[PDB]
């Protein structure tokens, strides 16, 4: 379903950003300093609809990044096709391991 | 394992997540003046519209946006499945015949509750004498009746032959030997280039007969 | 087993009915050149119906190629 | 919705008409004109041309030799030497045409200028009794 | 203007013409000399 | 703030990784650090094989080796045609807002 | 390339022998690190680029075991 | 690119200590599985060879009567 | 059970007159190109002969299909 | 036993024959395209002409269709 | 006991040579449509020569049946 | 009785040869009427490379013909 | 043995299955000289569509040939 | 003895593949009525091709014929 | 020794593929003489298109008789 988030304010926000969280400023993971991570860990929501919500702001964020610019390349599209690839491996993991060359290793 | 592309059941996680890759490969648009692969992407299914607008008519509103989406799900199935770990989805004939089906009765019992006397009217194609009228039905009727086989197995058939005929030369690719290596490679970069080609005209043709079958 | 054996055999014996497919696309694809450069003010259109020539003919020989999968896969 | 002109050294018969249809009988064989037909040239034989004007009335001009200009903007020039309508023709003169013509080729003999004119007229006279027949 | 058959022939244009081979464009030529002779024939005397 | 166009995307080294990714390393492992880390995880994968070199590995060179031709022999026209008509949209809503005042 | 290779003798090269008294003053202090602290103080983009190296020097230990082995393609 | 960084000693230190260990390492697993491949091979060898008369001998009967089932299909 | 493998060689032998089917809707559609090049105005007509044409080729083939079905089952 | 498993072997191999008739089919009424796209006020008169063809091409298949049912049964 | 089988096999794989003729008179009455369209001032000439074509396009194909029965019964 | 038995499948298989002579005269003689339609002003000059024609397609599939023989009462 | 042996039969069966790229692609290069003759100034786009019916043939006949090779080794 | 059937088998199977030969000389003398019909004039350069396009397909066609005799005697 | 009986057999049928040669050949070279018809000042240009299609089917040609010889003697 289509609404922005109840967080959204356009008279203080601004335009909608879509790869922007709008809700209280949390600490970003890259900053934590491992001696409250799991406190972070516990701060932050696990519902579905939240992770949903932060898969969709860090693919705007990628977007933002690599498409969305003007003048954009093939650059985000080889990394589709390399993460679809790597992706794609890893689910059959057992369907090429099955069919190694060397025994040991 | 040779046909061990078409093995579906691979994980927990299956490989049914080949049906997602064309939302990762759809261009979302944000500013107003476009970007290049969304202008790109525009350009073409405005081209296409256009081209197929001269085949559908003013009585087929709908059939401007339910062929380009089956055109861009059969395309990107069909490219993004050539890259050599992601699943291809509609080389099964589950999912062709998921696509053409329905389509296809959507539009013989469309036709036959709209227009019944007009449809038995042009079942005759206008000038054939009556002996042989009853034959011309039946040749209708069958060549209606095995539409979404045609489609199915065209599209499946033919995307199962053209990775099979890479993993035949993928198989005999040994790593030891350098020369028999280039050769490989060589050989499958001129049949890639085929499969590329086969892929976007595979999915030209099926958006191509749904039109067709849509307007009559 | 002359029940495989067969099967084998006939999946090869029905493996020749894409020949006409392949003979019907290059009558088609032929077709297109000579319309084309007689008339190539329509280079678009005759190319569309010429893609409409590739189809049909085509779906009928991979269709002896869907005998030659479900002799060996379906029966 | 084609502009097909008609003319001629003795008449006029259409000057930029819009005519739907054009049957011309040429050297390359008899091939008919629709709108956008192509843009080709062509070379009259003896032959009656037909033309479909936008009533859906039906003409005939019996044509001896021309020109047919079909161009891109669906514009037809057909310029015949001596054109005549189809019901402005004898039956009669034309099988006593027919007739001395063969009598020439048969005369002709070794005479291969002489051998040339009777096979012309041996054409014409054909052209002529099949279109006071037709 | 009058333009020879081997003018008419290397034209740019001429391609895009449907049917001709050398026979067709010689007589189409022959032809059309003619008619424009007979064209400026009857404006002379006329002016004249 | 009111989010802002680049001209230019991100910096990506070798075709597509990041460039982010080989930049991070600079504090500690200089710029040969991420390359290495690179090489000695393919020598990794193709060591313990967990990643098999099976027949799907000839077609991704085939791939890689078709896109990088075709992208260096085909970017700058496509890229040509597309900037020639995002400029002609801007110039049209320019002409618009010019025509409006007018 | 050749700019590659230069930094390849200036980064790939064996540690400076005078250095041995020092790197096990930082290696006591890895230890200082791992009784008391000093990594609970550590950011996760730090931590995860500590734990990025250390996975080099792991990959590193792997060449060496292609090397030792000969071949790349398991123990042939 | 950027001007080059001379890595720390300690990762110096421990990347080529982790080479070494990876080269011995590498030197003394082959050395055990030679002998254990080596081993593998000569009990395979007579496996190998019990398997080929067996299969043989059950092939080459198998043949016998598919052939004369077929004869007797066939009528010859 | 020679029966049944003969039934086998006698469907994939079947299946061959597909391909004259799809080499009659390639003379078809390539044809539609040439004639369409010279008189685009009848193209509607046109189609519709090609619709005729393909109509039958095709059904020729499915004939030889359908023994691929009735050859296989029913006999 | 052998003799009714050779007689599905053979209307198998007789069942081939309609192919040609699909292509001669293709061949007129592709021609038939050609020829209306020159001459549309013969559009009778061709299209006799193609219904002669089919009227002899399917008749082939005619043949051959019933090579296969007659050596299915009768020979 | 095999004679019969092999009568019924090589009958079948005899009836495959009219599809070649099935061919050549779909060709010659195609062919003949489009020499009417072109020229329709001979066509009593062009029939006189088409049957004649279409005779000698199945002179050869009754004689490929011709081996059909002298295969099967003859021989 | 096999080797009279394969004699009679690979004379079977060895008459399916007559089908190109079929497609090759039907073709030549089809092109004969075009090429008479077009100029018929040298129509028996023309007739006589269609005899030529024929006088080379019909060979060819005698020949094939011929090999059924050698087949049959010559090996 | 039986199944092994068929495994040749099939290949060799679905080798016939190129003879339609053979002819497809004879047809396709056939009209670019009839192409080219016609209208030599688009010699550079008529070699490009002529490229994809030669492509789409070498696709059939490959297909085929697959087959062939699937039958041979692939079981 | 199942050796000799099986290579009058495989013979008469190889001589099938003269029928293509038969329809391309069939094509290739057609063509040069059609060729000749349209321009009298280069009525011996258009003879060289025919007779280079015949010498091509017979040689195609008498390797077929050549590969049936080396299966019948020599392997 | 069936197996290389069947051998036999399977290459049999795998030399008919040199067919479509021999009739892509026939259609390039008779394209060739209509194609010189026309235009008779571009001759250098479709030799050298003639002799591009005539490598290319011959060219699928011997890959038939590729097929036909490796599993004939190599496997
Ligand atoms: C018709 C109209 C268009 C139709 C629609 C097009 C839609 C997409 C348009 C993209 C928009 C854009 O930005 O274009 C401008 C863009 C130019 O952007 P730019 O970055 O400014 O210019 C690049 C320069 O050349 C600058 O680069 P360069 O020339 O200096 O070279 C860069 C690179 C050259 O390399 C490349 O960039 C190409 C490599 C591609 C192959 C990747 C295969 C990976 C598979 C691995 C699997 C395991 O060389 C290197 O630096 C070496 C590294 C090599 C790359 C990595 C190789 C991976 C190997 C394996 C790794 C493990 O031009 C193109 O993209 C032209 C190609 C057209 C797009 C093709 C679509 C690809 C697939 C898309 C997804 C599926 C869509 C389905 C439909 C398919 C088509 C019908
Ligand atoms: C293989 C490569 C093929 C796949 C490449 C895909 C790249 C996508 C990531 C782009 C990115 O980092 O920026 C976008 C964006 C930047 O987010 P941000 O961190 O808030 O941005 C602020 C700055 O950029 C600050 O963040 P930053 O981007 O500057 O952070 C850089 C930091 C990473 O920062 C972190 O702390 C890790 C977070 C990673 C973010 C990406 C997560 C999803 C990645 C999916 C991978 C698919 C395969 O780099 C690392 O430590 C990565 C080293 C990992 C080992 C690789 C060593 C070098 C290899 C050289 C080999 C040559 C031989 O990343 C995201 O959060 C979303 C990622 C997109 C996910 C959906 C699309 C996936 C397409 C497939």
């Amino acid at each position: 379903f289509g609404d922005y988030p109840a967080e959204y304010n356009p008279k203080v926000h601004g335009p909608y950003d879509p790869a922007r969280f709008y809700g209280k400023a949390d600490v970003p993971l890259g900053q934590v300093k491992l001696g409250e991570l799991s406190q972070w860990l516990g701060r932050r929501n696990k519902n579905p609809q939240a992770v949903a919500a932060a898969v969709s702001r860090g693919w705007w964020r990628w977007q933002h990044k690599y498409v969305l610019p003007r003048k954009g390349g093939i650059a985000p599209y080889i990394q589709l096709i390399v993460g679809c690839s790597i992706f794609f491996y890893a689910i059959n993991y057992g369907k090429m391991v099955a069919h190694r060359q060397r025994k040991y290793h | 394992s040779l046909f061990s592309v078409f093995d579906p059941t691979s994980s927990f996680l299956s490989n049914w997540l080949s049906m997602l890759i064309p939302l990762l490969f759809m261009v979302m648009s944000f500013w107003l003046i476009p970007s290049r692969p969304q202008f790109l992407a525009k350009s073409v299914l405005m081209g296409l519209n256009r081209e197929m607008s001269l085949l559908m008519g003013p009585a087929s509103f709908g059939a401007n946006i339910l062929v380009i989406a089956l055109f861009l799900f059969i395309l990107f199935n069909n490219f993004i499945g050539l890259f050599p770990y992601i699943f291809t989805a509609t080389s099964h004939l589950a999912v062709t015949l998921s696509l053409a089906v329905p389509l296809w009765i959507s539009f013989i019992l469309y036709t036959w509750i709209k227009e019944t006397t007009n449809a038995l009217a042009h079942l005759v194609p206008l000038g054939t004498p009556a002996p042989l009228m009853p034959f011309m039905v039946l040749m209708e009727i069958i060549s209606n009746m095995i539409r979404p086989i045609t489609l199915s197995v065209r599209l499946a058939a033919n995307m199962i032959a053209g990775h099979l005929l890479l993993t035949l030369l993928g198989a005999q690719g040994t790593l030891e030997n350098l020369y028999v290596t280039s050769i490989v490679v060589f050989s499958q970069i001129i049949l890639l280039m085929l499969e590329f080609s086969v892929a976007i005209i595979q999915s030209y043709v099926f958006m191509t007969l749904m039109t067709l079958y849509a307007s009559e | 087993d002359i029940d495989s054996a067969a099967k084998f055999i006939g999946a090869g014996a029905a493996t020749v009915g894409v020949a006409g497919s392949g003979a019907g696309i290059g009558s088609v694809f032929g077709s297109l050149i000579i319309g084309y450069a007689r008339n190539p003010s329509l280079k678009q259109q005759l190319f569309s119906y010429a893609i409409l020539g590739f189809a049909l003919s085509e779906a009928m020989g991979l269709f002896c190629l869907m005998m030659a999968f479900l002799l060996l896969f379906a029966f | 919705q084609m502009a097909f002109t008609f003319a001629a050294p003795s008449q006029v018969f259409y000057n930029n008409a819009n005519i739907r249809q054009v049957d011309v009988p040429s050297f390359s064989g008899s091939f008919g004109i629709l709108p956008a037909h192509v843009a080709t040239l062509a070379v009259l034989k003896p032959g009656v041309v037909t033309v479909y004007q936008e009533d859906g009335s039906t003409k005939k001009y019996f044509v001896s030799s021309g020109t047919v200009t079909v161009n891109d903007d669906s514009s037809v020039q057909v310029l015949a030497e001596e054109a005549v309508p189809v019901e402005n023709l004898d039956l009669q003169a034309a099988r006593d045409i027919l007739s001395k013509a063969q009598s020439d080729v048969t005369s002709a003999g070794a005479d291969m200028l002489k051998l040339a004119e009777g096979q012309i007229a041996v054409e014409v006279g054909e052209a002529l009794v099949k279109a006071a027949e037709g | 203007p009058v333009f020879s058959k081997n003018a008419i022939e290397s034209a740019d244009s001429i391609a895009a013409y449907d049917s001709l081979d050398s026979d067709v464009i010689q007589s189409y030529v022959e032809y059309s000399l003619a008619s424009l002779i007979y064209y400026t024939m009857k404006e002379n005397a006329t002016s004249e | 703030p009111r989010p802002l166009r680049p001209v230019n995307p991100g910096k990506v080294r070798v075709g597509f990784v990041p460039e982010e990714w080989f930049t991070f390393f600079y504090n500690k492992t200089g710029v040969t650090g991420p390359y290495v880390l690179g090489a000695g995880a393919l020598t990794f994968l193709l060591s313990k094989e967990i990643y098999v070199v099976e027949h799907e590995f000839y077609t991704g060179v085939a791939i890689a080796i078709m896109g990088t031709y075709g992208v260096k022999k085909f970017g700058k026209q496509i890229a040509d045609y597309a900037d020639k008509g995002i400029g002609e949209i801007e110039q049209s809503f320019k002409e618009y807002q010019d025509s409006s005042k007018i | 390339l050749a700019t590659f290779l230069k930094y390849a003798k200036v980064e790939l090269t064996p540690p400076g022998p005078a250095d041995v008294p020092k790197i096990q003053e930082g290696i006591q202090n890895l230890i200082h690190s791992a009784k008391t602290g000093k990594w609970k103080q550590v950011s996760v983009r730090e931590a995860w680029l500590n734990t990025l190296i250390v996975t080099e020097i792991a990959m590193w230990f792997f060449v060496g075991e292609c090397i030792g082995k000969g071949s790349v393609i398991g123990y042939r | 690119f950027a001007p080059p960084v001379n890595v720390s000693p300690l990762i110096r230190a421990g990347r080529y200590g982790a080479l070494v260990v990876g080269i011995v390492y590498g030197s003394y697993r082959f050395g055990s599985l030679q002998k254990r491949e080596n081993e593998w091979r000569v009990e395979e060898a007579r496996r190998k060879v019990i398997r080929d008369a067996l299969n043989a001998e059950n092939k080459a009967k198998a043949t016998r009567e598919e052939m004369l089932y077929l004869a007797k299909e066939t009528g010859v």
